[PDB]
């Protein structure tokens, strides 16, 4: 799927490619 | 039954969310770049994964426009989310840690004649323990202030502190969903902050108090899905903080308790 | 009467509410570093001015806390002080600019297929005329965007546009408390942006239309003392947005309404519940 | 020395 | 001989690096939380490969104070890798774009009377490329400096600005160490900004004039390891930037040039002074 | 003889400059909103005096770059101005507390085992005491840290720490242009952070020691206009800092020493080529 | 009294042809000395 | 990785 978070993030579809995730800001989590 | 999941990237939790919803019915996958409004979506629940918290809120409060119920709702996630709000809401009702609240550096600086060394001082909006300070005198506590200061956000002109409590080594993570507890977990590690997003170890708790405790906890808010953070302490347990976006990937791994399809459950509910 | 008057610099507004407030009974200064919770407080009412808008918000609860009123509440200060969730407040019952709102850039970029060209990009919790910028096309629109992403206040993250309105050289500011409508003033300016603390001058406004328009923008809320900002347009009077820690000063120099008494006034009001 | 005007500073 | 890398991760650049070190002698791979001053290190040469630009330059500046030489120099790193400081480096030895620097925004608003619109605003210390602006209007201008100016970083407040140069599609990246070009690059893009960090896609470049425009653009420093950004453009080929923090691994993939290689051997000339 | 002065807003030093230069030419006046490059600027001299070190700096450079001398240089703007690179100019020529440079949290975090409790963290760019911490423990280390790292600025991830000195409730700043001592104050607190700018109060200092290694300190930089920060101990006189673009109304005030017009004959000399 | 950029409640003449004063601006982190 | 820098490169 177009977001998913491997062990980073799945950018790209059609050409399938990996990246890493974005910056953590200061509002990030639960 | 049609339901929207908004999301930022697919976490394990997403993953599962979504898996458990196309249970019941019609899945909309809602990355934030398919989010604006005023829009025309068709759904009869959406609930809200947005890994931001206030981007989170926003948009619960956006599909509430469009007069679609959030799971959860906007006031949840603002009101649980905010540790100053969540704790005037928890004070009533549940023992919390000794808390202070000053709106100046120089109102800050009497906070430790009522609550002493050593406290803690956090954002009002964090999560993840980050920006969590241990101060244990008066050149920390000047430190702290001095370092929020020069930072841009107007939030950490709010100052909250509480009690510095001596846990065991651990913490506990307790989760409440529609009023019905799902499951509880220790949070061990070596440091006194033992967020799992920090390194924390994740044990099973079946303590009959901390379910009872993490009820009453959420009836101080009578809504929604909550992760409950609970202390232990010499005076007994504690309710620190309330999470409105609740991860659950460790957690539901340790305790073998379905924390997606008990959201999923409860949000189909208040869909109807 | 005791009434407490929370504020961080005393501003002409600020002492002609101490005045006003005196008139009624006892007056408590309350600076921010008098500010401590939970905490003591002997008060029946607390008129709210602290200059920083999230200052506000959390003062008027925390004494809400305490079982003490608040003018404005804390509800009202967070609904009307942030742009989004006012318009969405806004939308059924008055007119208002066309908007959008997007929760990524992504999402951002797709909003001039709905408002076009020129359109306006401001934050949800501004004040005084910061960080408004007039966007008229697709590269100003990204390097905004840019910008906003490296902020990092998260509250940037939320994407709120309307359509530039072509506004006649000026905008309004009315004022309405407990409903009552108390007065109004067009701000000019030779630059888009007009506000007072952007230089804008003011002259009274008498056009009965504000007068009616701005009572319904307060009934949306049904609470309170708001600074209302109006556009007129090729489209009549817009309601731009709403302030609950209106400045008043050359509001009420420019038409001599007591803006300050009837502030006071509706504070003794809610004090006797 | 009027301290620094901030972000959420006004009405 | 022992060789030192200082690293924030390794990305294949600094495992390229590495294993090239090797034949020349012990390789000591010191990450940041093994950097500590004044300190003991016996190290003939330092090879610096900090992802941060201001921990590169303030690594080689300590190494430096121990009296081990680094590449590059902390000199290097900060002319090069301040885009002001090194236009003024490049200006009379190079062709450059038209460029025009302010310390305020009212002198930045006059920058448009020199340059006209379109023009790119850019921040004086970043790479890949972040926080580039295209500038076409009045507007765009007061909104990028507007945001500039509320950012916290006082570099920020160094206004940067070129001419917007018509690239056909893309834009040239070469590779200087020591004196000595060791290849070049095509980055194609749909967009007007080309960085490979941002999308970009490599393919080689052999035109002789860029090879020699390199080598010239090296020599207004006349150290390093360089990799030199060049504009084609409607009056010749234009020096745009230049980088003393080098990425390669596209480059030598596709220009099958051993970049990671001459660096070293570059290193260990640099170790024997 | 034509003399510029580049300020942001008139204080009283910039006041003094502007009048003691007049005796030896003409003044010109030059606010940031003057400042644009390239230009053509005609100036025999140019004294720096922008209240932003950052601003400071590049104003320096983009002078000489126009071939017109700047007091003070670029050079002694940058070296003199951040606290690690000064600090490497000072150690070995005068004593100095003892410090530490880390690169990293991490490597932050062995710091205290070089230095002991209580030790100080400071920001290499800063002026007026600002983000200066006294850091007693472990706790307190990890919570300056901790916030260093969330602030935007990538300055602030270079940790600069030095012992905490018990200095006897005030330190020394000392005045030292072309290598003349031209007067020293004590500055006062009941606070370990001293500055004027934090309320600290001067006082005259003739001792003849702060004198002798005023000039050392001096010496090492070898030019220009320099406030130098002096502090007393138990094993002597320590040298903390030096500073490139001096405040001193307090200072001149207290010791009538006139620092103004030093700093503009020392300008006045440097015209002369 | 005051020329453009004065210090006159910390005030700064921003303006002279229309006489206009303005509350200093925030202090950043490089300021000072 | 960490959050990138304005700094990076
Ligand atoms: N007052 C305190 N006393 C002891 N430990 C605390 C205190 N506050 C926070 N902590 C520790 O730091 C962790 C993070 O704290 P908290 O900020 O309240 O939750 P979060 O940041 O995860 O929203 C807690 O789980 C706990 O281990
Ligand atoms: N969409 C718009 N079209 C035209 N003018 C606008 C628009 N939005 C704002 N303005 C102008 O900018 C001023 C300030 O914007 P506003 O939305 O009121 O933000 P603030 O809360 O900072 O005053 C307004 O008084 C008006 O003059
Ligand atoms: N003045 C300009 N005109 C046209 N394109 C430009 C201009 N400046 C930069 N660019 C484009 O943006 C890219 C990145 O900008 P650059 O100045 O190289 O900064 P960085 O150090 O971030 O790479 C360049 O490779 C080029 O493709
Ligand atoms: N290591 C230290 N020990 C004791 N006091 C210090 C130390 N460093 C700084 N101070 C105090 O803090 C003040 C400001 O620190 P300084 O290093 O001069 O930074 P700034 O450039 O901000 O003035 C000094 O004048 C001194 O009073
Ligand atoms: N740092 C440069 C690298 C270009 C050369 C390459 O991709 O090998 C960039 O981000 O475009
Ligand atoms: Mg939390
Ligand atoms: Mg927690
Ligand atoms: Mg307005
Ligand atoms: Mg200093
Ligand atoms: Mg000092």
């Amino acid at each position: 799927e177009l977001h998913q978070i491997v062990e980073l993030e799945v950018v790209s579809l059609e050409p399938l490619t990996l990246e890493e995730l974005p910056e953590v800001e200061e509002d990030w989590g639960e | 039954m049609r339901i929207g999941i908004t999301y930022t990237v697919l976490r394990r939790e997403e993953m599962a969310i979504k898996e458990r919803a196309g249970e019941f019915g019609e899945v909309v996958m809602l990355h934030e770049d398919d989010l604006l409004f005023p829009g025309n979506y068709d759904l009869d629940v959406v609930i809200i994964r947005n890994v931001s918290h206030f981007k989170a809120l926003y948009t619960a409060r956006l599909f509430e426009s469009e007069g679609i119920p959030t799971v959860n709702s906007s006031r949840l996630i603002f009101e649980a989310g905010d540790k100053l709000f969540a704790t005037l809401r928890l004070a009533g009702k549940v023992p919390v840690p000794e808390w202070k609240a000053a709106l100046s550096e120089g109102g800050a600086l009497r906070v430790p004649d009522s609550l002493g060394y050593p406290l803690v001082s956090k954002p009002v909006f964090g999560s993840w323990g980050r920006l969590l300070a241990k101060v244990n005198d008066r050149d920390s506590l000047e430190a702290v202030l001095e370092h929020r200061k020069w930072m841009k956000n107007p939030l950490y002109g709010i100052h909250y502190f509480q009690e510095f409590v001596e846990k065991p080594g651990r913490d506990i993570r307790s989760y409440v969903i529609g009023g019905e507890f799902v499951g509880a977990i220790y949070r061990y590690s070596n440091h006194w902050i033992t967020n799992t997003a920090r390194g924390g170890k994740a044990e099973p708790c079946s303590d009959p108090e901390v379910e009872e405790l993490s009820v009453k906890a959420w009836e101080a808010f009578g809504e929604g899905a909550l992760a409950i953070d609970i202390f232990e302490s010499e005076k007994g347990l504690l309710v620190n903080e309330v999470n409105p976006n609740m991860e659950f990937k460790n957690a539901a791994r340790v305790t073998g308790a379905d924390m997606a399809g008990k959201l999923v459950e409860y949000a189909v509910e208040v869909a109807k």
